[PDB]
Order: C-alpha cells, then structure tokens, then sequence
DNA sequence: CACGTGTGCTCTTCCGATCTCCGAGTGTCGTTAGGCATTAAGCTGAACGCACAAAGGAACAAAATAAACAATACCACCGAAACAAAGAATTAGAATAGTATAACGCTAACAAACATAAATTAGATCGGAAGAGCGTCGTGTAGAT
DNA sequence: ATCTACACGACGCTCTTCCGATCTAATTTATGTTTGTTAGCGTTATACTATTCTAATTCTTTGTTTCGGTGGTATTGTTTATTTTGTTCCTTTGTGCGTTCAGCTTAATGCCTAACGACACTCGGAGATCGGAAGAGCACACGTG
C-alpha cells in the first residue's frame, strides 16, 4: 500500500504564455525566445534560495511540512518582505 | 480591593493604537533591559500616524475606484503613489496588490 | 481552547472610521495593515535598541524613539511623526 | 479578417494585466515545481497551500520586479525587445551576479 | 587611567602564527580584522537572537547558531563552519 | 581557596579564540534572555575557521606580492578574489584596500 | 569663528574625478559626468552626513566621531571596515 | 618631432595604476570644507574629527567607484565605450536609489 | 606587416626609520564551585489538514501560419575628449598658539522594574444583511482600413 | 470617413463576506516599594581650529588631433496575433491517515554570586621590513621601410 512518488522536470509548468504573461504585468512589450530558458532558471535559483531557507527554518522548528510562516521569514531574511501572510 | 477610575494608557495621550500592548511587545522583545514611559506612547502615536497616513489615501484611492471598501489594491495603489512612503516601503512585496500602471513613454504607439 | 491570535485588527478599525466614517475594508487589506504595523515596529524598536546599544545607554526612552523615527522616516514624515509623538507625549504627561 | 498590429493587444494585455491582481501562473504547475526544488533539500516535504501560495505571490513578485528592470535596461539599449543580456545586466547592478 | 580598550587583536595574532608563522600584519588590516570579526558576530548573534524568536523558545542553543551559520555562510562554507563547530562542541564537551 | 586546575574554555575546545569573552558579548548583547554553553564554543569555532579562512589567502596574496607582512590591500585581494568570501563580505566597504585589477575585454586595444 | 562656507562643491574638481572614474576601471569620460558626479557624490554626503549628525546629535556632542560615520554607513548597508 | 601617445593608452596605464594602488585620489583640503559646507544644513558650529572626514572620504570615494563600475557595465551594454549621463541614472534606477 | 626608438615600469641595491616585535607591570575579566529556577525534551490523544483519487467542464496551453516590425550590420561625419607643456595656485607639511570640548569622575533624584488584584478589553462564535461578483443589454472609445 | 471589437455602465439575482451581538479569558492598569540609570556640575588635557612660511604638488589653460558616438539605410529572421485540437487544470466529491499541536510531567541546564588568578592592555624600548632614492635593463607602445 505504498505509492512514494518523486517528481522530476517540472520546470515546464511554467509555460512560455505562463511566462509571457508575467512579463505583460512588468511593462514588457517584446520578448525574445530566448526570454523563456533564462527565466525558467532565474526563477529556479531563487526558489532554490528561497526554499533552502525555508526548508532550514522549518526542521530548525522540528517540522515535517514548510508553513508559510517559514517563507515569510526566508523572504525577509532575504530582504524580500511580504505582506498578506502573518508576521 | 477598590481602585480610582480605570483609564487605559492610550486614553490619556488621545490615541486609538494601544499603549499597553506596544510596552508589552517591547519589553518581551529583547530589545534592552528597560523602556521607558514615554517610548510606548511615541512609537505607538507614531504607528498610529502611520497606520492613518496609509488609510487616509487608501480610502482616496477605493473612492476613486468606485468603491465602497478597501482591498489590497487600494493599499498598493495608496503605497507606491505617495512619493515617501514608497521610500519606506520600497522592498516590500503587497500580496494581490499588482502593480501601478505604468507603461513607459517609449513603448506607447506613434 | 487553542491560542488567542492577538493582532492589530480593531485599532486599524478604529482609526479608519476617525478618517473615513463611510468606508470599509477586507480582511485581506486587514492582515496587510497588521504585517505592515507589525514590520514599522520591528524598525523603530530594533534601530532605537541599537541607538541605546552605542551610546551604552541600557534604557529606550523617547528620544531614541525619536532619533530612530528621523534616522528611518524620509522627509515630511518625520516631523509630522515627530510633532505627534511629542504631543502625545506631553498630553501623556499632563495626565 | 481582423488581425490586429504586432503589439497592439500585447498593450492591452500591459493595461490589463497591470490592473489586475490575479496569480498568473496556474497553481498546478507551480506546486509540483516547489515539490521537486524542496526534495534535495528534504524528502517527503508536506506544504501548506498558504505556502506554495506566498512563494507564487513571492516568485512572481520578484519576476515582475526583474521584468521591469529588465525593461529598463533593454529601453537603454535603444530596443524594445527584452534580451537575456538585459536580464543578465539587471541582476548585475542590481547585485546578484 | 582610562578605559581599556577591549578588540580582538591577539586573537588574529594567535591564528595567523597557525598559518603562516612568518607573515605579519599591520596596525590597519588588524582593525580591519577586528571589524571583520565584529560584524560577523553581529550577523551570527542577531539572525541566531531572531531564530530563538521564531520558534519561541528563550535560549540560543548550538542549534540556534548552527541554522544562523547554514542561513548566513555561503556553499562550502556552511558545511565547513558546521563541521568546524560541531568537532568543538564534542571536544569541548569531552572535556 | 584552594581550586583544581585552572583551565580557560577556549582551551578545552582546542580553539585561540576566546569563549569567555564571546559568552560575554552573547549576554550582554541583548539576543535573548538564555545563552546555552554550546553556542558560545560553536560561534568561537566559526569565527576562528572565518578568521583562519581570510588569513590563509592574505598571506598567499602577500606572500605573491614579495611581501613578508599584510596590508589592507592584502585582506581585499584575499576576499574579492575567493568566490563564497565574496558572497559573505558583498557590501562591505574596506579602507586603504582598492579594488581588483579588473579591465572589461571590450576596453583593451586591438 | 565667524565663518559660513559656501560653493565648495568645485573644489573636488575634474581631474580628481576621473581618477576615481579610472580607479572604477572608465576608460573614456564624457564632459557632462562632471556635474552630474558633484551632485551623486553631494546627495550621497547630505544622506550620510545628516545620519551622522543625527547619530552625534543623540549623544550630546558637538564634534563628529568616525564612529557616529561607520554607524551612518552601516545604516545604509554600506558596512566600512577600518574605523572601528 | 615630439613624442604623443594615442587616446585611451595613458588612459589604460591610469587604469591599471589606480587600480594597483590604494591611495585617495581626491585632495583632503577640498573635501573637509565640502563636508563643512554640507553639514551646515543641518547644524552650524560643528567640528569634526581628523578620522571623521577621513572615513567619510574612504567611503564616498568607495561609492564613486562601485558605481562607475555599474556604469561601465550599463555603458558597455550600449555599445559604447564612454560613459554618459543616463549610465549613471540607469545604474541608479536599476540599484533602487532614485 | 616588421623592424628600430624611446619611454614607463620593473628590477637590483643601499640607507634611515618608523612601524612592528618583545618585556614589564597591572587591573579586570574569565574561570570555578555550588545552588536554584525554569526552560525545553519526551510521550500522547484529537483533529486538522494534507495527500491521493475520480470525474467532468473548461480554461488554458500547444501547435501551425501569415506577416509586420524590430534587431542588427554597416557607413559617414562631427564634436568632444584625451594628451601634453607651462604657469598659476592651491594644497601639503611643519610649527605656534589658543582654546572649546569631551572624556572622565562623584552625586542624587528620578524614573523604571516588580508584584498583585480588578476589570476592562479583544478574540472567538454565530447570524443577519448588504457590497459585490457575475450575467445581460447599452453607448462609447478606439484602432484598423 | 467608415466599420467592428472590446470596455466600461447600468440594472438586476443570488451570494458570501462583512458587520453587529454575545461570552469569556487574559492582558492592561492602579498602587505601592525598591533599585540602578542617567542628568548635573566641575575639570583637564587634547585634539580641533586658526595661522605663517615655504615648498611643491596638483589644478587649470590652451593647443592639437583622434576616434567614438550618432544618425541613417537596408535586410532577414522572428515574434506576435489567431484558430483549432488536444491536455491538463480547476472545481467538486470522497477517503484515509500522517503530521501538527496542545497538554502534562520532570530532567538537564543555564543563571547567579562570590573568590581567585591568569590574561590582555598600556607603556616603553630595540630592531628590521620597508619607503625612498640611483642606476641599469627589459616589455612594450609606437612610428617608418
């Protein structure tokens, strides 16, 4: 009665209309097709950033599941503050 | 045991942000090993002025929306239009708050 | 039964009907005026508290309050939030 | 037939987008995106929505921000068609690289 | 007659005859040493102080600095810090 | 009175820098109102590995240089040159210490 | 003691600033930078100074300690090794 | 006939000079009464110390270059070799100080 | 392009020195030893919420297509900036001198910590209603031709 | 000038989130006592300011002349708008159980206080790496054959 599951790839879910449309909210008019990769990976690394810190701040707290209190500290410790979620 | 007439603390300096609590949260903040009386009532008279400032073009900006109630729109439209409270909140991020409008003049048709 | 989730929701209810008797607000804007009250007082406490710390001062008092308020307020804001920190505190003490 | 000009309704989705306050990328992906980064860091990884929903707010925050330098940084150059050397030259003045 | 002016000049004097027992130092790169040793302690001790905050416990533990150490220091220095901390902590606790 | 042996902590932990006067600075520093007896030797153990990381490269940059002492131009050649020192001290300013010989490709001639 | 200093912008002069430029590794300057960096550099003082002056206000001096400067530019993020 | 180098070569001999050495590159005497004309603003009769304006002079000779690195990069980006005005204001807007 | 010319830096060598290395007090701050308050670790039941699963609608994404517009490559010209010799001028360094101020040291008053009881206030819990989210028709704006 | 696709605008239909009423715990405050922190005043020495003199280093003027920016022209990939068909995402409907999470103990641990002594700081001399100067040599920028 065991159905462990790992991910991989899920980078794609971003899609490229997903990706173009975040770029519509920041004034972008043109964009490149080589926008897509490059934001796909910016946007990996910070996460990386992110949850690395969250997931420390989470098993500093003895935890098996990341509140959203954990990304909001990891957020502000970054400088990143964000408001909406308690704090 | 019967007491004189009970007064909070944000009573006696006209304020609506609560003296007491701003004292207890300085104190159990590991901040120094005393505060001051007159520490609470100015942080919490300037939290008020503060708190009011933000409010007061909020409602400006729900108003001119046509609207009757704020949202956190109106508070990101409140922040980011005044020019020095965007200085004091300029690195944080406004959860469904959006952006301004803001289209630059290069971009616009001909 | 579990713990009370203490916040700054009535006094931001309270200072809106002084400013705006006819307007309502979320619950969503609610919780962003609470982190944003909950973030400008870890500012000034934690600046006033290093003021104290260099000047080897062991006690906060208003004019670290005052000085952390000019030191982290821009331009216009610091000396309206410096009048109304002053003027209550001299209304404080005349009670 | 009625094709618009290139860029035209890429205005209107500027206006639109900019007045709106959505989540544009769909939660779906985004969850399972955030499930595979946390494994290497700790697996089996419960989240709170809450969280994957302030790490979207976050994430797309930071991309906007990065879009609107980059922007900028692609206007100077005398283009309107952002490069990945402007994103390169934004998160380098702006301290990343 | 006057105070005594406390750094942490010694210190820096004592490890660098680890490393390099003929290289000296200035008067200038030992306060920047000093500086450097100040402000990583600053770092450390409030990120470690906001830590204990968090989770609302009332004491910095080893534990409270290790997570300060992996949230601050970068790649290998992280792994290095911790395993250059804990191999001190049971030697220390050996003794 | 008459004590056992003397024996200061940093040397227990076979460490040079002192665990005493960080224990002190950690009480007196207004972090928290308990400092446990292991933070002190691990926060000495890091600051003495950071301490012997910097001074490892500054006396690699001086000993390149000819030199038998270091200067502050030393310690900034041993930090702007490491990658992760560089992350660590990004926004630190060092006086008398310059920059890195550091020419774009595009400004050398042709 | 009778003296008010006015228009000392000029003395940090142009070839004091392309030096700094070419420190900055600049190898071609235009002739507006000038100005333009007299007025980055004067906005940058007046953010620091007034910090510092606040900073020594606090403690009931008069003169300006490198101190109150170092806590000025560590307010800022601009953390100075050097000074204490 | 007289000796002249070509624009750009002393230039780069400059560059590598000052990016070797670890001196101040603006006289002390013009900036003690720059920061004594500017902190008049804000309070007159003040005296400073020697180490005072000595910090303030490492630091804000630290910013000039740091910035005129930043706008030797959004220069570059260009495709141009100098330096112009709105290098400066782009590298202040893209670091978030204006 | 490829070889002679001349310059800037580097290299090698020598002399004061001033900045660094060691020696001798000496307060002061770390170490040690009990002893006491208290914070965090361990075990456990409730339930909250998270993971997994199914099914249908739809909403968004993927793929093909015409084409219009933007990036880029190249070239001609100007105008501005670097380089350089010379004189001015302003800065640097030592030296006198005067002294505001600031860094100490007592002194005390006053302001803040601490404890306890009383009670007022704020958060949780329902419940009625009203701003609003949304579906349908209207003119206007505005963009393409 | 004319036509058509969004987009707000008005009206209406549920609705669900916001506002009011109640109940209770818990956090604020009133009063008094005790302590320990910082303002007040005096002093000294010291570092800051102001000033002279000469040296001398750097700033400013002006005359080249080089090359880089800037506008303009052309071309070819290429991004965008659009339509259709999957495809998967959202919404709901259901279940199971795993992991928070509060609650109750007590064991370890850190704080406190005081005595003692080792250590780092300050002062004070000795020397030696180095800053500066003389002379020569090579990398290298640059200019004719």
């Amino acid at each position: 009665k065991r159905h462990r599951k790992v991910l991989r790839d899920n980078i794609q879910g971003i899609t490229k209309p997903a990706i173009r449309r975040l770029a519509r909210r920041g004034g972008v008019k043109r964009i490149s097709g080589l926008i897509y990769e490059e934001t796909r990976g910016v946007l990996k690394v910070f996460l990386e950033n992110v949850i690395r810190d969250a997931v420390t701040y989470t098993e500093h707290a003895k935890r098996k599941t990341v509140t959203a209190m954990d990304v909001v500290y990891a957020l502000k410790r970054q400088g990143r503050t964000l408001y909406g979620f308690g704090g | 045991k019967a007491r004189a007439k009970a007064k909070t603390r944000s009573s006696r300096a006209g304020l609506q942000f609560p003296v007491g609590r701003v004292h207890r949260l300085l104190r159990k903040g590991n901040y120094s090993e005393r505060v001051g009386a007159g520490a609470p009532v100015y942080l919490a008279a300037v939290l008020e002025y503060l708190t009011a400032e933000i409010l007061e073009l909020a409602g400006n900006a729900a108003r001119d929306n046509k609207k009757t109630r704020i949202i956190p729109r109106h508070l990101q439209l409140a922040i980011r239009n005044d020019e020095e409270l965007n200085k004091l909140l300029g690195r944080v991020t406004i959860a469904q708050g959006g952006v301004l409008p803001n289209i630059q003049a290069v971009l616009l048709p001909k | 039964k579990r713990s009370r989730k203490e916040s700054y929701s009535v006094y931001v209810y309270k200072v809106l009907k002084q400013v705006h008797p006819d307007t309502g607000i979320s619950s969503k804007a609610m919780g962003i005026m609470n982190s944003f009250v909950n973030d400008i007082f870890e500012r000034i406490a934690g600046e006033a508290s290093r003021l104290a710390h260099y000047n080897k001062r062991s006690t906060i008092t208003s004019r670290e309050i005052q000085t952390a308020v000019r030191l982290l307020l821009p331009g216009e804001l610091a000396k309206h939030a410096v009048s109304e920190g002053t003027k209550a505190v001299t209304k404080y003490t005349s009670a | 037939p009625h094709r618009y000009r290139p860029g035209t309704v890429a205005l209107r989705e500027i206006r639109r987008y900019q007045k709106s306050t959505e989540l544009l990328i769909r939660k779906l992906p985004f969850q399972r995106l955030v499930r595979e980064i946390a494994q290497d860091f700790k697996t089996d990884l419960r989240f709170q929505s809450s969280a994957v929903m302030a790490l979207q707010e976050a994430s797309e925050a930071y991309l906007v921000g990065l879009f609107e330098d980059t922007n900028l940084a692609a206007i100077h150059a005398k283009r309107v068609t952002i490069m990945p050397k402007d994103i390169q030259l934004a998160r380098r003045i702006r301290g990343e690289r």
